[PDB]
């Protein structure tokens, strides 16, 4: 060389990635709460029917489409995946 | 944004070249594990909460406030109704009082 180096990150991609797991595992499981302190376990429909109450729509909308939703989310997942990998 | 918890307030302290924020927050604490279900089935039609969650202590069901323990007696003001009770999934059995039969004026 000619005096220039790079030096290397101190959290390798691996912990990033796991810290990353530990967000998505805390809010699947325990919604807002796990960022305000002790962790509370809920199920996810109501987990969901509080934010849905959240916007202003009234939980009996989300109980009475538990199936329809779920399909929806399911399928816009799968279709970010494809549109990552066809755009450029 | 203004502290690690529920925001309450916060008070500024002059600081020679900054500021210094004291945030209050509230933060809960001694958790207690419960049962619970999305709706309760009485007269063959749905009953939701207004507000607050059915949670279940092993052979009672009570509504309370979501941050802190408070249990109440089921009852039609504190719930509202949604067509039959064979739609929803999780759906239990209960009596829902009406206030008004009591007392029977
Ligand atoms: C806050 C609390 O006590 N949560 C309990 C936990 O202690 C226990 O290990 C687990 C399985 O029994 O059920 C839940
Ligand atoms: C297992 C348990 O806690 N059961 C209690 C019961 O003892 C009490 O009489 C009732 C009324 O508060 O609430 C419930
Ligand atoms: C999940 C549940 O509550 N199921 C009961 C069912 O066992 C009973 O036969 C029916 C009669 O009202 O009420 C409902």
């Amino acid at each position: 060389f000619n005096g220039l180096t790079v030096l290397p990150p101190l959290l390798t991609d691996e912990m990033i990635a796991q810290y990353t797991s530990a967000l998505l595992a805390g809010t699947i499981t325990s919604g807002w709460t796990f960022g305000a302190g002790p962790a509370l376990q809920i199920p996810f429909p109501m987990q969901m029917a509080y934010r849905f109450n959240g916007i202003g729509v009234t939980q009996n909308v989300l109980y009475e489409n538990q199936k329809l939703i779920a399909n929806q989310f399911n399928s816009a997942i799968g279709k970010i995946q494809d549109s990552l990998s066809s755009t450029p | 944004f203004c502290g690690k918890g529920y925001h309450l307030m916060s008070f500024p302290q002059s600081a020679p070249h900054g500021v210094v924020f004291l945030h209050v927050t509230y933060v809960p604490a001694q958790e207690k594990n419960f049962t619970t279900a999305p709706a309760i089935c009485h007269d063959g039609k749905a009953h939701f909460p207004r507000e607050g969650v059915f949670v279940s202590n092993g052979t009672h069901w009570f509504v309370t406030q979501r941050n802190f323990y408070e249990p109440q007696i089921i009852t039609t003001d504190n719930t509202f109704v949604s067509g039959n009770c064979d739609v929803v999934i999780g759906i239990v059995n209960n009596t829902v009082y009406d206030p008004l039969q009591p007392e029977l004026d």
